[PDB]
């Protein structure tokens, strides 16, 4: 029942004395003070990550250059840097790879795909990328997002209400909350070309039906670091799906 | 004026402490202490400036502040002047915006070549002055000019475009306004005339052709068009 | 003084919210009133423009599954409209998405039920084929053409990496960044993703789009126990 | 009669869409617990410190 | 116009006697038609 105790007694049996306590309440501090500096670690890599992108003349806002479509140079750096950044955040090690490879721009729906956005065709005789400038487009067309929220709390007494009682490129912050948008999916795709890059082939015919499993084979395989799963209860309804 | 950020220091009250110095040289530093009345501020200034209109030679101010106030005070020149205007000699007397201009004019040369980054603007003025009437149309700077001042201009002091100017010449039988040729002493433009007539500037058109030209260019983005319109001439 | 009268404002405003719903996906909300329903319908009556997208919307009242015939130049402004009363700047909204809105009328109308509707009719109906096929299929023939697609840039793709060090400078910008609840913001962003999925497509779109997808999440479990071993 | 009939009509909310509530803890002492002794392996930085 | 009156008459006259008389839930009845009743009444 964790109802801690504690005596002291003095020398010769001359006093005896009790007292008592609870642990409750130190394993919310406790959880408090990890989940502020992780946080806090997070966003850090996020700032590190934006600021890298900054150096890359920035002439223009982010939007623009996926809304223009006569260019491919600045696209291709970008998509190239974000792997470079995810990379580096799995191997705390610089490196650089095979000194060849290329992308091309899925200008066209009838060139679209299902899903994934991006696909490395790994070697046809060597690497080459695909990127669908106009879904990203889509994705960056935005305006979903408005902070102005409420979120998932109960039993605030005990669980929160504790909670309760603790504290030129000027730019805004709702691009920056775009960005995110990219880093998971370059994420999603570092999944299957670095998984493809270990292994055959053949495993696509499970992975791109469905990845599913491939965690399995994950296994033992994470560096014991996370990535960029902090609110781990992402779901939805699923039973209403009435097959 | 002059800023070069050898030196005259002149002190920004006495007049004589300094007198024949304001003879010799040309290159004249000032000051103030910070108790000074804005009043006395700009009475020095005025004597300053009449005994310099006196001089022979166009000498070089440097001054040491902030001067935000300074261009507040500027400003109150300029109604000074216009106050004696009301009873003046009508002088071509020389005055300037100070710092919007300023900066214009100075992106405007380092854009050009710059021979002289002392150079005057009265110098580019002459310079445009020498080609405006060949052309019969307005430049740019000069467009500007009357647009970006707080109050003498577009003003964003209150958002008044309506200043345009109306722009004539000896002998001539029109005028150039901000908007094209125009006949003599009449409101800029009728308010009826040969129309913009939709059959042309139909949206629908409009955007056909938009259509044509973006396909041809093959450009994602940043294209928009409108058809000219007319004042009393075409 | 008429019933019309009374808000405009507010008819506008409310109409125009339940339509970036539908179309953009933009937010959550608890995005529903019939009256307003009825408020927007009649506030389309009270203006000649708009005219079209009401006709157009009261052709689905017979609730059966065809796309109507086109008229070029009237879809036009169609479009021109629809884009103006969204007020959107230029954001190159196009037919798929006001089809993919006509129809969503078409499935609401479809309950007489009034209590509640849990019920998220991701799948449209009428997207203008025989049967959906398979994805697979699709899959092979997409990247039948992929593959003759030409190289576009060439990275030099030597020993490169950027980074920069003006520790003060990030700090700064860290301080900028501190006040926004990341936390509670990016799940905008990730919800964005998700309807992305299914923007994604109009055409056989893949039926099943859900254990897999939740499994990206167990991949969460997976990273927790492969932390304890 | 049918001015309250409409008024309990009226309500009935429709045609609603996948949300997600990723709110909750992670972790708990179901978790890996630092050590004192990696604890230590960091605070080793006061001996660079110094100063 | 577009507006039929006679179907929304017709509908409209049926389902408002159904309806008030009942005083109660009716799952027979689309919305739709509701629509239509208060497009009817505002034109009338």
């Amino acid at each position: 029942c964790n109802k801690v105790r504690t005596v002291t007694e003095i020398v010769n049996s001359d006093e005896k004395i009790q007292k008592t306590y609870e642990l409750a309440e130190f394993d919310l501090k406790n959880l408090s003070s990890l989940e502020s500096y992780e946080t806090l670690k997070i966003k850090l890599a996020l700032s590190k990550y934006m600021a890298m992108l900054s150096t890359l003349e920035m002439t223009q806002p982010l939007l623009e250059i996926f809304r223009n479509k006569a260019d491919t140079r600045q696209i291709a750096a970008v998509v190239f840097s974000t792997l470079a950044f995810i990379h580096n955040r799995f191997h705390p090690l610089v490196t650089n790879f095979t000194n060849k490879m290329e992308f091309v721009v899925t200008e066209t729906n009838d060139t679209s795909i299902p899903g994934e956005p991006i696909l490395f065709t790994e070697n046809e005789g060597v690497l080459l990328c695909s990127v669908d400038r106009p879904s990203i487009v889509k994705m960056l067309s935005r305006e979903f997002d408005t902070e102005a929220l409420v979120n998932f709390e109960n039993d605030n007494c005990n669980v929160r209400i504790a909670k309760t009682f603790g504290a030129d490129f000027s730019i805004t912050e709702v691009e920056a909350t775009q960005y995110l948008t990219l880093l998971l999916t370059v994420e999603h795709a570092y999944l299957h070309y670095y998984i493809f890059k270990n292994y055959g082939v053949f495993e696509y015919c499970k992975s791109l039906t469905d990845h599913s499993l491939f965690t399995n084979k994950l296994r033992s395989t994470m560096s014991t670091k996370t990535s960029n799963l902090l609110l781990s209860k992402f779901k939805f309804t699923i039973e209403d799906f009435d097959k | 004026e002059f800023t070069y950020p050898n030196l005259r220091p002149i002190a920004c009250e006495i007049p004589l402490s300094h007198f024949k110095e304001l003879v010799e040289s040309n290159d004249f530093l000032l000051c103030f202490n910070l108790e000074t009345s804005t009043m006395v501020k700009i009475l020095s200034l005025k004597r300053i400036f009449c005994i310099f209109q006196y001089r022979k030679q166009p000498a070089r101010y440097v001054i040491n502040l902030p001067h935000e106030e300074i261009d507040n005070l500027y400003n109150k020149l300029n109604w000074e002047r216009t106050r004696r205007l009301m009873k003046g000699d009508v002088p071509s007397n020389c005055a300037t915006v100070n710092r919007s201009s300023l900066k214009y004019i100075k992106q405007a040369q380092s854009l050009l070549g710059i021979p002289d980054y002392s150079q005057t603007v009265v110098d580019f003025v002459k310079m445009f002055q020498k080609i405006i009437f060949p052309y019969q149309l307005v430049p740019n700077v000069i467009i500007k000019l009357n647009n970006f001042d707080q109050m003498v201009s577009s003003a964003p002091n209150k958002a008044e475009p309506y200043k345009k100017i109306r722009l004539f010449c000896k002998n001539d039988s029109i005028a150039i306004s901000s908007s094209g040729i125009v006949p003599i002493n009449m409101p800029d433009f009728s308010p009826p005339n040969t129309f913009d007539y939709s059959d042309y500037a139909n949206r629908t058109n409009i955007n056909f052709v938009t259509q044509r030209v973006l396909t041809d260019g093959g450009f994602s983005s940043g294209i928009t068009v409108t058809p000219v319109k007319y004042n009393y001439y075409l | 003084p008429s019933e019309e009268l009374i808000n405009m404002r507010r008819y506008r405003n409310a109409a125009r919210k339940l339509i970036h719903h539908y179309s953009l996906n933009s937010t959550s909300s608890t995005e529903y009133k019939i009256s307003d329903v009825v408020m927007t319908m009649i506030f389309l009556l009270r203006s000649e423009k708009y005219h079209s997208l009401f006709k157009l919307l009261e052709t689905t009242f017979d609730d059966y599954t065809c796309r109507p015939q086109m008229t070029q130049v009237q879809t036009d402004t169609l479009l021109d409209a629809v884009r103006s009363l969204l007020e959107m700047p230029s954001t190159t909204i196009d037919l798929t998405t006001v089809d993919i809105m006509r129809s969503s009328f078409a499935r609401c109308f479809n309950s007489p039920i009034m209590r509640y509707a849990k019920i998220v009719l991701l799948q449209n109906v009428a997207l203008q084929r025989d049967k959906r096929t398979t994805l697979e299929e699709l899959l092979i023939e997409r990247g039948e053409k992929i593959q003759m697609l030409q190289p576009q840039q060439y990275i030099n793709s030597g020993t490169e990496i950027p980074f920069c060090d003006d520790a003060e400078f990030l700090n700064r910008l860290l301080k900028h960044i501190d006040p926004y609840p990341l936390s509670r913001m990016y799940y905008n962003a990730a919800n964005t993703m998700f309807y992305t999925t299914m923007e994604n497509y109009a055409v056989s779109n893949c039926k099943f789009n859900i254990e897999d997808y939740n499994n990206i999440f167990k991949v969460m479990e997976n990273i927790r126990k492969h932390s304890n071993k």
